[PDB]
RNA sequence: CGUACACGGUGGAUGCCCUGGCAGUCAAGGCGAUGAAGGACGUGCUAAUCUGCGAUAAGCGUCGGUAAGGUGAUAUGAACCGUUUAACCGGCGAUUUCCGAAUGGGGAACCCCGAUCAUUAUCCAAAUGAGGCGAACCGGGGGAACUGAAACAUCUAAGUACCCCGAGGAAAAGAAAUCAACCGAGAUUCCCCCAGUAGCGGCGAGCGAACGGGGAGCAGCCCGAGCCUAAUCAGUGUGUGUGUUGUGGAAGCGUCUGGAAAGGCGCGCGAUACAGGGUGACAGCCCCGUACACAAUGCACAUGCUGUAGCUCGAUGAGUAGGGCGGGCCGUGGUACCUGUCUGAAUAUGGGGGGACCAUCCUCCAAGGCUAAAUACUCUGACUGACCGAUAGUGAACCAGUACCGUGAGGGAAAGGCGAAAAGAACCCCGGCGAGGGGAGUGAAAAAGAACCUGAAACCGUGUACGUACAAGCAGUGGGAGGCACCUUAUGCGUGUUAUGGCGUGCCUUUUGUAUAAUGGGUCAGCGACUUAUAUUCUGUAGCAAGGUUAACCGGGGAGCCGAA
């Protein structure tokens, strides 16, 4: 009625995680305390992201290499012959998680259901040879 | 609310019963009535409350909680006098609502 | 199954919906702890701009000192600096998410197809103008004490219950697991319930 | 004279309040030689300030609104005006002395005239322009240092600070001799992403794009001739969506406390209107106001329309491309851009470009020009804010940018509140006395009297409790003896305080060691010292699970990132 409701505004509802003191947590605070590495903490932080160096200095080091073609996308068996059907080379791609705008691939048999449906990729390896010709179909 | 034009009539204090216009209005709150006055020394018909003291304002210093003019509700009091020219403020005062 | 919802003359039966999640009253309640009042400036350490001033301007010996606004910032010793002993950038909260948060996004949103909780109300119910009729919708729902509780609802806020006892009007859009249940418990509408959904 | 307390004072904290600030948001947005902004100095019967005007001087006139009350803030005395309807509110008009960027000339406001540059020119200043101001933003030029690289000459901070010139309310850019995943995209900016990748760097530290993609916004065209009329130009008529104020506007209810409720308690109500303020103490239903309604103005962006007026043909810009020398600058690498000196093409049966040079493809064609739209700030108006509260907050809620300081530039405070009204101390005594008050009066919740609410601490006076001019010092503790004083916490149970006796070297940092002749504080209150983006690496909790999460922008996305050999 007209009586003061026992409440309801602002902070109605529910939060976030567990049992939140305050805000976001702190960790030193207001006034003085130790918090600290103790000693010499002040001027400037100590790492660097590197190192003094004595391992940095001059190891088994090597160098930058020139880009790749940035081939290697999985194709592996199954999840293409669970799915689908047949006519599977370069142009029903899109449809499945095989798609970079890079190019080539390879083929990870990780089933081994026969489908027998046929696959181009432009790429082959041990196993792709095997299926794909005891059960049919042609490579590139 | 209250005005100036208008007639007042007692309820509480010792000049209870007693009608009369409306003197003038402090920013205060209370009213002085034409009627409501007190005894000076030299005997002279000026309002003022009672108490001893050098200069003290006039009036005899009235309340709107004690005071009657138009109360929506049942009370002893009776009729109380009430601008015209406004047109819409006639149609409230014939209504027996408000004025 | 199916959530039975309430007309203005709170029917019996008018439509259906549901949500699916494992509820966790204990996560829920778990929600209901973290920030009713959680956003009124924190205390953090390393989160802004803070560009050096290096030499010139006004002359006087001073050093290096974060000023931020002519207020000072990120420098240890003085309000509001930097926390040496790390880990804990903020102002004192919990030892404490990814899916505690919104987790319970999705299990408070299970909540509402539990039997002791709330109701859906059809979407008539945000053209009611009045506030009165919400009391009485609320009074024949047979949860007036409801009102002990919460409400929300979709489309706008619903302005003709932002009066009614403990009510946090919200919308189904943007509605953080707080509106969700005002202290784990709450009540919505139809449109709304769709709208959670997604 | 030690200590505690009591009454009064000093003082001013605190509690509450606050006509103020701080911050965010929406709207709106230029002024002037028809001499503005600012300043100086006048002006109300008295007025010293502030504000409003300005010599028709806190005012005059018209229309509309409004209304009986009015004559600014100060509620004073005197006094005036208003129904021949004022005050007040909005718009507009009239007037508007002298000085004043004024420019005739000089000049710290005073005295006499278009000064200076420039165009047209009937060369007569005759007809015109420039010469100033304005919060930031914007464009075109000039261009550091300290600092960072824990030295420093490249580099970095900087292309910043600052300086010069200039436009608008918006500028700059721009229709491609481009891009270059391509049988393709295809004007230019801006936002997000692509990248912190390519690239640069004592390759040390650091520095740091673009193409493309996703969006916002989309408009293309002009320089010789032929011809003819709807591009363009000139002019005319002239908006829909509004600005402020007033009108259609419900509502003291009951009991109790009180001088009074906006109290407690009981009951009811508003809501396409669940801001706030005022009214004698916490009234959303007392008043204004909030949603709402109507009328006065400015803007009227556009459109319509008149006369102009299509369209057609060919070409298309050399000291340029390019080369050499010396520099600036850039992420620019022999592969950015620009300046200076010198040299110097061809020409579409030509030439340039695709991040190296030269012959062969694809694309596109400079050395001429113009071009709307998409973000900024915040003086001004309004609103809001889990912001602060008058040693807080803007320096300024009280005369404040004032008092006051410095030759000057410049610097720069403190001071809030009695209340329902008015009181704010009448009258009497004393005394040298309008400078010392008993008494008494004022009062509500003023434990009120002219810097007045409340009103503490340091501290002062009187007074009380108790020691006290042989007395040894942390000044306790336990045990046993003494007295005195009080029986609102009756029970051989405690206090105030003290005589006497056994013990007992303040507090805080530096330092191997500090009670120490190591350092700091006379005391007090207030003030005063560990945060705002992102990235990386671990830890505790929790949902789910090789799947997982998104970022710009949409409740959609999955770019992209990490993981999966």
């Amino acid at each position: 009625n007209t009586l003061s409701p026992a409440e309801g505004s602002k902070k109605a509802g529910k939060r976030l995680g567990r049992g939140i003191g305050s805000g976001l947590g702190k960790t030193g605070g207001r006034g003085h305390k130790g918090q600290k590495s103790r000693s010499g903490g002040g001027v400037r932080r100590g790492f660097e992201g590197g190192q003094m160096p004595l391992y940095r200095r001059l190891p088994k080091f090597g160098f930058t290499s020139r880009k790749a073609a940035i081939t290697a996308e999985i194709r592996l068996s199954d999840l293409a012959k669970v799915e689908g059907g047949v006519v599977d080379l370069n142009t029903l791609k899109a449809a499945n998680i095989i798609g970079i705008q890079i190019e080539f691939a390879k083929v990870i048999l990780a089933g081994e259901v026969t489908t027998p449906v046929t696959v181009r990729g432009l790429r082959v390896t041990k196993g792709a040879r095997a299926a794909i010709e005891a059960a049919g179909g042609k490579i590139e | 609310k209250i005005r100036r034009d208008d007639e007042v009539i007692v309820l509480t204090g010792k000049d209870k019963g007693k009608r009369g216009k409306v003197k003038n209005v402090l920013s205060s709150g209370k009213v002085i009535v034409e009627g409501i006055n007190l005894v000076k020394k030299h005997q002279k018909p000026v309002p003022a409350l009672n108490q001893p003291g050098g200069i003290v304002e006039k009036e005899a210093a009235i309340q709107v909680s004690n005071v009657a003019i138009f109360n929506a509700a049942t009370g002893k009091a009776d009729r109380v006098g009430f601008r015209f020219e406004d047109g819409k403020k006639v149609r409230f005062f014939k209504s027996n609502s408000e004025t | 199954m199916e959530l039975v919802l309430k007309d203005a003359q709170s029917a019996l039966t008018v439509s259906e919906t549901t949500f699916g999640r494992d509820f966790n009253e204990a996560l829920v309640h778990q929600v209901v702890v973290a920030y009713a009042a959680g956003a009124r400036q924190g205390t953090r350490a390393q989160k802004t701009r803070a560009e050096v001033t290096g030499s010139g301007k006004k002359p006087w010996r001073q050093k290096g000192t974060g000023r931020a606004r002519s207020g000072s910032i990120k420098s240890p010793i003085w309000r509001s600096g930097g926390v040496t002993f790390a880990a804990r950038p903020q102002d004192h909260s919990q030892k404490v998410n990814k899916k505690m948060y919104r987790g319970a996004l999705k299990s408070i949103l299970s909540e509402l197809v539990r039997q002791d909780r709330l109701i859906v109300v059809e979407k008539f119910s945000v053209e009611a103008p009045k506030t009165k009729l919400l009391a009485q919708k609320l009074k024949d729902m047979a949860l007036e004490d409801v009102l002990i509780i919460t409400g929300e609802l979709d489309e706008n806020l619903f302005l003709a219950a932002r009066n009614l006892h403990k009510v946090d009007v919200r919308d189904a859009t943007g509605i953080d697991p707080v509106s969700l249940i005002a202290f784990d418990k709450v009540v919505m509408t139809a449109d709304a319930v769709k709208q959670v959904e997604e």
